[PDB]
Parts: structure tokens; C-alpha cells; sequence
């Protein structure tokens, strides 16, 4: 439905202050959701891409770790 | 004193290791996005954490790249086209 | 013939020369993988892996535990210039990351 | 059945010679098989891109030898070229 | 004029896609191995000396003085500590110079 | 010679750099689109 | 007179008769030294290794 | 020795898009080496996919797979209606 | 009599030359007909979409010999061919005008 | 036509016609005499081919023009219409080269 | 020594295809830096592939598979 906004405003301010940032304007939060919404979107494509090729209806760990290899993005300790 | 407990937690989460957004609402965004690439997908419980793991990290890199954009600048503020200068700059978009 | 013995311990390596020789001759890298190889594959393996274990024992240690975590692991490679360029995109899984500020941010 | 087809066992023999008090964590045992199992596909990868840029069959310690030159950085470079020799060296006699 | 006005073809590379002059000493010698030597016969290679028997003396590269160092870096050779001072001052353009100028594993 | 028709473009390119009105590219017809392209403007259109 | 060898053992090198190569630095130079037998049955017998300092009685 | 390329496939279609229109050298060498670069691309990408699947045969969907991965967009399903009817012609026909 | 795989198709690409290009390739052991086929037509596809493009540049641009800066005009005009290509490079083809906006005198 | 001009009125036109036009704006000779250094250091004596060494100048200055579209980016972002060495900075760190 | 021939001139011709409207004087001699660095990348790459090929000639495919390498593959030359 509209599960975007979801992405809470504390939970921005922490991942950027692991970021290190000093002062977040308000400004920030909706370009930053529609961002990492965007990030999302190439990812699980490609994930569903690689599942609807393995004529299999679960994504699995592996498929967004080859997405993740597509998009030269890694991520190990999924497995592979 | 405002900003200096906002620099104080800085230090809180880069010494601490677990993940900073929600479960439930990442699990019900990624299966959102998903919805008009394909209806009634399963998503398997390790892939969405791997999926999490993965944009947290991105999300991190873009803003050291954004803090990078700002104090470039001479801000210790960061704004949306700070972000718009980093995702052009990255050979993204 | 007999006692059969493991290629590895004649290359003198821990790592598996006949694992890395199936892997290499499954995976069609070539029509023709000469044995040389993965003997040298294996102890290239190997070094990197003496290299980046060592390190995140070092991590470790330096964080006062007997065990390897991701997070040692993460800071193990962003501690090091050689190997953030070889892992210089890669993500850990319980990593988190390096502790670091510009000085601009820090106050009075 | 499938198997797991894992490196732990060699990963693990070589901790207990580098740090002979330390263990392995399970996600730790993780990343360490995901950075040798990718350290094989990204030279193993352009191990068959140098025999074709080549045209040669074959695949020997002077295609690896290469993949190593090109793919790791500075003094590991150097490193993991004495290794491969040394186990060559040992295994040819 | 002269002592000849009609020079024969001796067998230089006259039109071919080869060098104009003859076979240099490598292929002249690469050919004369093949004619019927007995083992006694007085060869132009077999002039050649021993490869020497003592191990060589280290002399230093900077100065000539008697060496008992070698450096872990440039692998120069050196008698003392202000030749230390000098050598991990050169510029690499040297350092190899020095190493190829006694041929060690400088390429 | 005929570089006097790229003397007057550059005239030309003057004349709306003197007004300040050029693109943002500062550069000065559907029937040259692909089929792709003509799906891209029917879905810009959409 | 009598030949000392002094310095800090920066790097030890040994492998199969042994052949071997030992490293020295002082404040004011560094050294590599390949290893006859002798020495390499001694740095081995007395557990040198890498950040010690050492003095060697040459001729013994 | 005898320089195995695309340059004559890629004037035929030249001429089946521009019939009027001519090609320098140096475009040729862009157009070959664009060809050959995607065409490692493509069948590397199938190749990855075929292990994935712990698969031998390179298939149609194997490459269809590769192409909607490496294509963006509209781009991606233009290029496989193109291929799909490509092997509708081609298996009609026998 | 025989049939060209390529008219059996309909491409003017070479499907037999892909065919072996993966056969000889080490892309697998086993190679499906109809893989050279779709990827003959993709590369056929790619190939006339950007000299469609290319030879409108060079006919718009007062000329008509297609050259490299026409390829890039193709390439850098359409943002899905941008995103194919991205940070590969063109022998001479140059960088698409921009004279960017506020350096663009007020 | 007049003189001194309003300042930058002629770089505009550097950058329309060094945008339109394609030639490579570094001469052969200097890089020619370049591609026979950077080598030696590694392997010593080294034959280059005509066209290994246009592809590295085409490698070379189309690495140059994007480093500075970037960098430009950068300076105005950063208030300027100016360039300096900290812009080309900012562009390579978050390009990911070096640093 | 032979960087500093490449000419200011022609780092600020370079530069302005990139479209800045001002330069700074500092620019030229870290470009020269820059420029040294990338080659410094590229050649040694290079070298290598030639080395593995047994060539004493860097060849086009040479600069060309360690461009690709790099991820910065040109077009027009090789194939």
C-alpha cells in the first residue's frame, strides 16, 4: 500500500549517524527513502529475474546474492 | 548544546554492530517493490536479512559520500543536494 | 599404491589441490587444467587466507576475545590498505564499520 | 542428498596455525568461505580469460602466476607468487 | 681506381626479408654444431673458460670497497654506514642501474 | 569559403548567448523516434 | 681483535642440507645475510626470531 | 592470418537501416568491438546462470535470462521480442 | 540442399559464428541451437537501433558518412543506451555537448 | 572584435568548440616520449605499438574529461564557478579511486 | 623526467571539454600527478599481459585487456 514511509524517522537519523553526519535537515528523509526504495527495486528485480529463470516461485538467499554480483555490490556470509 | 549528543551518537553505533531499521517494515517494503515484478512471490528468511544487510551498507557508504559533499562545503549540515551531487558523481545516475 | 596420500600434502598445503583441480575443471575455466594449477591456486588460497585470519586474530586479541566475529573481521580489512583494495566493494554480514569522524564535526 | 562443499576445515587448520588460542564464530566460518570461494571465481575467471587473450587450451602456474600479478594489490602480490612457487616447487618433486 | 668494380653475391640477405648481413656469431656457431666434430677437435666454443670456481667476492656498488652488507631493499651492496646514508638516497633509475651493471634479477 | 554557415551557427549561438536563453546543455520531430522510443513517448504520455 | 655481529633481527628465513637468510638493523643501517650451516643449526637451536636483538660472536 | 569479426554483418544491416548511408573504418572497429564485448557479456552472464542451475546446455532461456539481466528497461524487452521472434522463425522453419 | 541458420532465422547476424564462438568459448559443454539464434538477433537488435540513431545524427548534423562522434550521439541521446554502455569509451567520438547550466552566463 | 572582453566570454567558446570537435587535446610527441617511461620501472625495455599508445592517450584524456565534469559538479555545488585540487579530491573519493 | 611536457595549454583545453568555466593554478601540476598515477595503473596492467604472452611489444590488446580490466574499455581499437 504505502509502506515507504515505514523507513521511521529515528531509524533514518541512527543509519546516518553510523553515516557519521553531523545535522540532519528535514529535508532529507523522502529523497533518501525514494533512494534506498530505488536500491531496493534493481536488487529484487534482478533477484526475481534469476528466480523466474530457475522456474522457482521462492527467492532465496543465493538470488540476492548473485544480484548482488550483478550489480558488483557483494555481500559475503550468505553463503556463497 | 544541541549537536553535541547528536556527535555523541556517532560513537554508539559505530562501535555497535546489530542492524539499525526495522524488520517488519523492511520484510513488508521489499515485498511492495516486489509486487509489480511479480504477484504472490515467498521470499525465504535468510534472503531479506542478506537484502537488509545490503542496503543498511549502502545506505552508510552514501553518507560518508553525503558528510564528504557537506564539510566539502563547509557544512556540518547535510541537505538533498548533497545527495544529488554524490549519485551523479558515483556513475549511478 | 599402498597408504594414498592427499595432493596437498605434497604441495606441503592444507587446502584441497584435488577439490580446487574439480572445481577448476567443472567450472569450464579451460578445456585442458594442468595439475600446476591448482597446487598453485591452493597455496594462493591458502596465503590469503593465513594473511586475512591472522589479522582478524590480531582484531581479535586488540578487542580482548579468543574468538573471530564478523565484526574483527570487518575491523581487520578496513585497518588494512592491501586488502581494501582487494575487498575495497564488498560487504560483511555483522561487520558494521570502520569508527571514523572529518575533524570539521568536533566541538568548542 | 546435496552437501555443503565448504572450506571450513582448511580455513580452521590455518587459524590453529596462525593463532593456535583462537576459534572460529559460525558467521565468521561464513565470510571466510564466501572470501576464498570469490578469490577463486575472480581468478579462476581471469585464469580463462588469459588462456583465450592467448589462445592457448591449456591452464598452468603461468596463467595463475598472472591472475595474481593483475588481480591482488601491492606486497600480497609478491607474497602469494612466492607461495604458489614454493607449493609448486615442493609438489613437482 | 680500384681493386673491383663486379663484388659477387657472397650470400648476404641480398633481396630476402632478413637482415642484410651475414649470419651473426649465435647462428654461426648454432651452424657450425651441426658439420662432423670428433670430440678432440679444436671447436670455437670449446675455448670457452670454466664458470669460476671460488664463490666471488662482494665489492660494494657505490665506492668499489669490500662488502659485508647487502641492503633488504635496493639490494645494493655496501662496506659502510654513510654508503647506507647514499644508497636509500639514490633514485631508482640507479638502483636498478647498479643491479643490471653486475646483471642480479633486475629486469 | 562555406565555414561562413558555421560563422553565422556560432552568430546565431551568440545572439541567444547575448539574450541568455539556451538550454541547460547550452544547445539551441516524433518521425526521427525508434519503435523503443515511441513505446518510451507513449509511456511518457501514459 | 674479534668479529661481533650486532642489531635488531628484523626478518628470519629457513627451509630444506638448510638453506636460510637472516635479516639485522641498527639505528643507522639494515642488512640481508644469506645463512651458512652452521649459523642456520644456531639462530634455529637458540629460538631467534623477529624483534629480538642479538649480538653474534662471528667466528663461534 | 584471417581476422574473424562482424564487419560485413554490421554493413548489411547498415544498409537494411540506411540504405543510403555509408561507415568509416574507425566506426567498424567501435561496432566490432561493441559486438564482441556485449557477446562476452551476454554469454558470460548465461554461463554464471547455467552453474547456478547446476545446468550444462546453454538454452534460449539461458540467454534471454542474460540479456533482460544486462539490458535496462524497455531496451531489454524490445531486444527480447526481437530474439523471441527470431526463434519463433527459426523453429517454425526447421 | 541446405539453409543458412541465419535466413532460417531471419537475422543478417551470424548465428553459426555465435554458435561456435560459444562451442569454442568454454561457456559450456552443451550448446542449445536456439541460444545463438536469440543472441544473434539481440546483438542484430543493439546494432541496428544505434546506427538508426547514429546515421539520423550524421543526417541532422549536415553530413553523412557515420563516424565515431555519431556513434557517441547515439549512444549519450538515448539513457538506455547510456545505461548499457555507462563508462566504456569511444576512439574519438569526443563527449555530448554541454555547456553546463549557471556557468551559462545570466 | 572588443577588448579584454567580460571575463570568461572566450572560455565559453573553449567549451563549445572543444565539445563539438573531438580531437585529442594533448599532443602526440609528449605522451609518446610519457608511454616509455612509466614502464621501465617494471620491465625495462619495452617495444610499443601505433595503436597501443593512441589507446592510451584516448584512455588517458577520456578519463581526464570525466574526472573534470565531475569536479566541476563539485565546484558548484561548493559555491565556486572556480576548480581546485580539493574538488578533484572529493570527485575521486566518491568515484571510489583512491582514498 | 618527461610528465612536465605535457602542457598547461593542454590541461586547460582538457579540462574545458569538461565544461569548467574557471581554472586554478594548482590544477595543472596535480593533473600532471593524476595523469602519472592512471598510467601508472594502466601500463603496469598492461606489462603484465604482455609479459604473460612472452611479447617484448605492448600490443593494442595489451592496453586494451587491461582497460577492460580497469573497467574503462575502449571502443575502436582491438576488437
Amino acid at each position: 500500500r504505502d509502506n515507504i514511509q515505514g523507513i521511521t524517522k529515528p531509524a533514518i537519523r541512527r543509519l546516518a549517524r553510523r553515516g557519521g553526519v553531523k545535522r540532519i535537515s528535514g529535508l532529507i528523509y523522502e529523497e533518501t527513502r525514494g533512494v534506498l526504495k530505488v536500491f531496493l527495486e534493481n536488487v529484487i528485480r534482478d533477484a526475481v529475474t534469476y528466480t523466474e529463470h530457475a522456474k522457482r516461485k521462492t527467492v532465496t538467499a543465493m538470488d540476492v546474492v548473485y544480484a548482488l554480483k550483478r550489480q558488483g555490490r557483494t555481500l559475503y556470509g550468505f553463503g556463497g | 548544546r544541541p549537536g553535541t549528543v547528536a556527535l555523541r551518537e556517532i560513537r554508539r553505533y559505530q562501535k555497535s554492530t546489530e542492524l539499525l531499521i526495522r524488520k517488519l517494515p523492511f520484510q513488508r517494503l521489499v515485498r511492495e517493490i516486489a509486487q509489480d515484478f511479480k504477484t504472490d512471490l515467498r521470499f525465504q528468511s535468510s534472503a531479506v536479512m542478506a537484502l537488509q544487510e545490503a542496503c543498511e551498507a549502502y545506505l552508510v557508504g552514501l553518507f560518508e559520500d553525503t558528510n564528504l559533499c557537506a564539510i566539502h562545503a563547509k557544512r556540518v549540515t547535510i541537505m538533498p543536494k548533497d545527495i544529488q551531487l554524490a549519485r551523479r558523481i558515483r556513475g549511478e545516475r | 599404491r599402498a597408504k594414498a596420500k592427499t595432493r596437498s600434502s605434497r604441495a606441503g598445503l592444507q587446502f584441497p589441490v584435488g577439490r580446487v583441480h574439480r572445481l577448476l575443471r567443472k567450472g569450464n575455466y579451460s578445456e585442458r587444467v594442468g595439475a600446476g594449477a591448482p597446487v598453485y591456486l591452493a597455496a594462493v588460497l591458502e596465503y590469503l587466507t593465513a594473511e586475512i585470519l591472522e589479522l582478524a586474530g590480531n582484531a581479535a586479541r586488540d578487542n580482548k576475545k579468543t574468538r573471530i566475529i564478523p565484526r574483527h573481521l570487518q575491523l581487520a580489512i578496513r585497518n588494512d590498505e592491501e586488502l581494501n583494495k582487494l575487498l575495497g566493494r564488498v560487504t560483511i554480514a555483522q561487520g558494521g564499520v570502520l569508527p571514523n569522524i572529518q575533524a570539521v564535526l568536533l566541538p568548542k | 542428498r546435496s552437501r555443503k562443499e565448504s572450506y571450513s576445515i582448511y580455513v580452521y587448520k590455518v587459524l590453529k596455525q596462525v593463532h593456535p588460542d583462537t576459534g572460529i564464530s559460525s558467521k565468521a566460518m561464513g565470510i571466510m568461505n564466501s572470501f576464498v570461494n570469490d578469490i577463486f571465481e575472480r581468478i579462476a575467471g581471469e585464469a580463462s580469460r588469459l588462456a583465450h587473450y592467448n589462445k592457448r587450451s591449456t591452464i598452468t602456474s603461468r596463467e595463475i602466476q598472472t591472475a595474481v600479478r593483475l588481480l591482488l594489490p601491492g606486497e600480497l602480490a609478491k607474497h602469494a607468487v612466492s607461495e604458489g612457487t614454493k607449493a609448486v616447487t615442493k609438489y613437482t618433486s | 681506381k680500384d681493386p673491383n668494380f663486379v663484388h659477387s653475391g657472397h650470400g648476404g640477405a641480398v633481396a630476402g626479408k632478413k637482415n642484410r648481413t651475414w649470419k651473426n656469431l649465435k647462428q654461426i656457431l648454432a651452424s657450425e654444431r651441426a658439420l662432423p666434430w670428433q670430440l678432440n677437435d679444436p671447436n670455437y666454443f670449446s675455448i670457452d673458460a670454466p664458470p669460476s670456481f671460488k664463490p666471488a667476492k662482494k665489492y660494494s656498488d657505490v665506492s668499489g670497497l669490500l662488502a659485508n652488507y647487502t641492503d633488504p631493499q635496493s639490494k645494493l651492496r655496501f662496506s659502510t654506514i654513510e654508503e647506507f646514508s647514499y644508497i636509500r638516497r639514490l633514485p631508482s633509475d640507479v638502483v636498478t642501474g647498479y643491479l643490471a651493471l653486475r646483471k642480479a634479477t633486475s629486469i | 569559403g562555406l565555414g561562413g554557415q558555421e560563422e553565422e551557427e556560432e552568430q546565431r549561438w551568440l545572439d541567444a548567448l547575448e539574450k541568455g536563453e539556451l538550454d541547460d546543455n547550452g544547445d539551441l520531430n516524433e518521425r526521427l523516434l525508434t519503435a523503443r522510443q515511441r513505446a518510451l513517448l507513449q509511456k511518457a504520455r501514459s | 681483535e674479534t668479529e661481533i655481529i650486532e642489531g635488531e633481527v628484523v626478518e628470519i628465513q629457513i627451509d630444506r642440507s638448510k638453506v636460510g637468510k637472516l635479516t639485522l638493523k641498527t639505528t643507522e643501517m639494515e642488512t640481508i645475510y644469506d645463512l651458512g650451516t652452521k649459523m642456520i643449526e644456531s639462530l634455529t637451536k637458540d629460538k631467534v626470531q623477529a624483534g629480538d636483538v642479538i649480538t653474534i660472536d662471528k667466528a663461534t
